[PDB]
């Protein structure tokens, strides 16, 4: 027995890899702000050691602290929210070339937004400020600490 | 605005480089792409970002950005490399898309 | 795959206006800027301006401002360029291209870390004037 | 058998807590830039699950990828560098109010600098830009990914 | 513990200058700014200026600029204040305090997230003028 | 600059609040500390940052910053609370240390 990847609690550490990430100029579920996204991203729970592809997770069954994730149906597409404590730390994979989020100046907290089709097609989104790492596609690794439930 | 050699020649089996030169607001602050144009054909993306090859571009092509100057590299010259190559980057003072003068890759 | 099919060659008198077309396929049309690049025969490439095919927003280079109008038709997924007051130095091949990267451009708003390249090009449209 | 806390490889995840952190105006082994530092900091290796107090570690025996950490003897004081890939993510403990580093606009990578007395007295330094979390003392939790050896 | 021992009361004629001392103990003197705060009898607190006791850098309020000089003596760990051109409205209790926080102040250099408080205070120095 | 009630009275066992109010460049941007001054004594640090208590200050004292106005709270009044309380924050336009007018906390 081990805690599955669809089980999260506050204080967990999430490791996300976004191979061939595309730069989105304005993401709907961020307030129309830039983001990187990949179709075949991978999500890892660092403490437990469990990992799975983002596109192969039933995101309506993912629970944080035993409760379902917050969802936003912007346009006709449903975006799931995975809150973080602190900012999302993303850098170009394999290189020490870091990226900074849109709210680089503020004391706000970031979140991992996922679009899920309902079958097996999921996109992982990371809030960014500009094309500091490139216009895409670019391999990107992220890192974050799982935050509390937005109530 | 971006300087570029008018012509570049090399042996049919020799590594050769094509280098641009910009200002602080051209290359030192932004990413520089490279485009290949065969004679009588539309330009084709060769290098995006600074050293990134699209799907289809052979690994012999390469690029690198060091300062306000960036270069285009080749590992081995072939018959089909005789084309015209252009620089492209972001200019925060003039326009988001600026080009160089171009360069002809000939054979000796 | 993704394609950018343009119109045929045009012959125009000096003083008229030429409208060139660019049909797009294989991708969501209202997702990437449609660029226009000019190249005089014997000269290098020259960016003319992009156009966001979702709000009609366009941004011309500071040489054609007042002579070029870039429109859109999202129903048929066809981008357009118009060039009025055709001078003698306008005989050139006009290219349609799809750009990927940052779209916000101004004199001083984002003076660093700006990546934008033209991914897929057209085939060119030879517009001669005489 | 388990990998000790004095054993690091690139790609490890470090969890640091800085109870009662003081705001330093200019840190010598940072380029004279602000930092938060705590006397009783704790270091945790998230994947392995090992943790220890920063003041209870012989920092001349801590090895990254089998090689000793980079040290800088600014003034009469020796500071040990633990390089990171990406930026150091630090926030107020227990709250979702996140601090941001000094190089919040650059693609640079941060590091965990440790002053070690040679006995048992160690200070953990986190780069910061201003008193965005306060003048101190303030409980601060940090998060980072261990980077490559600076050669 | 850390202490801030000041000098005794001073009686000055109108037009002279008063020097007020502040000895430091219990902490590294060249590590925190030394603050000076005035309080007229019957009025509230008022910041007079700080001084970095490691470079001599000081920053006065825009009311005493030209009448106050804050020096330092790191050998004996004593901070000093001088107030010249004593007017009638200068009879007040003068306090020595130790500040903790950001020490960089400019009109537009850091216009957000600035925390700075006075941790340990002195006992006050009653300076009367008449 | 920072306004503050001239006086505040409360029952010898009742919660009472003391509230300041500044501009965007005073409280909406920076942290506001509180100081207690007994009659005939030097001021003493009461609350630092926005809601943090120094070692020695009893837990009945509290503070909070909401907008451009910050408040000082008490849980229960005692005889020794009869003092004067002051606001202190950072002014990015005037001075790094600005104070309020003060407030006398009396008993009813």
């Amino acid at each position: 027995p081990a805690r599955p990847i669809t089980n999260w609690r506050s204080g967990d550490v999430v490791w996300v890899t976004l191979p061939s990430a595309e730069y989105a100029q304005s993401q709907s579920a961020m307030g129309s702000h830039p983001a990187y996204w990949s179709e075949e991203a991978t999500i890892i729970n660092v403490a437990t050691g469990q990992r799975a592809a983002v596109s192969s997770i039933k995101w309506d069954q993912v629970t944080l602290n035993g409760k379902a994730l917050h969802k936003e149906t912007h346009s006709g597409l449903v975006y799931y929210q995975l809150p973080l404590m602190g900012k999302i730390n993303f850098w170009q994979q394999g290189t020490t070339k870091a990226g900074y989020t849109y709210n680089y100046n503020t004391t706000d907290s970031d979140s991992l937004w996922v679009w899920w089709d309902g079958g097996s097609k999921a996109y992982l989104y990371i809030s960014t400020y500009t094309t500091m790492l490139g216009a895409g596609p670019v391999n990107i690794t992220g890192l974050g600490a799982v935050g509390p439930n937005p109530v | 605005v971006l300087t570029q050699p008018p012509s570049v020649s090399a042996a049919p089996g020799q590594k050769v480089t094509i280098s641009c030169s910009g200002s602080s607001s051209n290359i030192g602050n932004n990413y520089v792409s490279w485009y290949q144009q065969l004679p009588g054909t539309a330009p084709k993306l060769l290098i995006y970002d600074n050293n990134k090859r699209p799907s289809g571009i052979p690994d012999r092509f390469s690029g690198s950005k060091s300062g306000t100057s960036a270069t285009l590299g080749i590992t081995g010259l072939q018959t089909g490399d005789e084309a015209d190559y252009y620089c492209g980057t972001w200019d925060s003072s003039l326009s988001p898309v600026v080009f160089g003068g171009g360069t002809r890759l000939t054979v000796l | 795959q993704v394609q950018l099919v343009q119109s045929g060659a045009e012959v125009k008198k000096p003083g008229a206006s030429v409208k060139v077309s660019c049909e797009t396929s294989g991708y969501t049309f209202t997702s990437y800027n449609i660029n226009w690049v000019r190249q005089a025969t014997g000269q290098g490439l020259e960016w003319m301006g992009w156009m966001n095919p979702t709000d009609g927003n366009t941004d011309y280079a500071q040489k054609f401002q007042g002579r070029v109008s870039m429109t859109r038709d999202t129903s048929i997924s066809t981008a357009y360029m118009e060039l009025s007051s055709l001078r003698s130095e306008d005989t050139a091949v006009y290219y349609c291209a799809r750009g990927r990267g940052t779209t916000r451009f101004s004199l001083q708003n984002f003076p660093f870390d700006n990546a934008y390249y033209m991914d897929v090009w057209g085939k060119g449209t030879t517009v001669t004037v005489s």
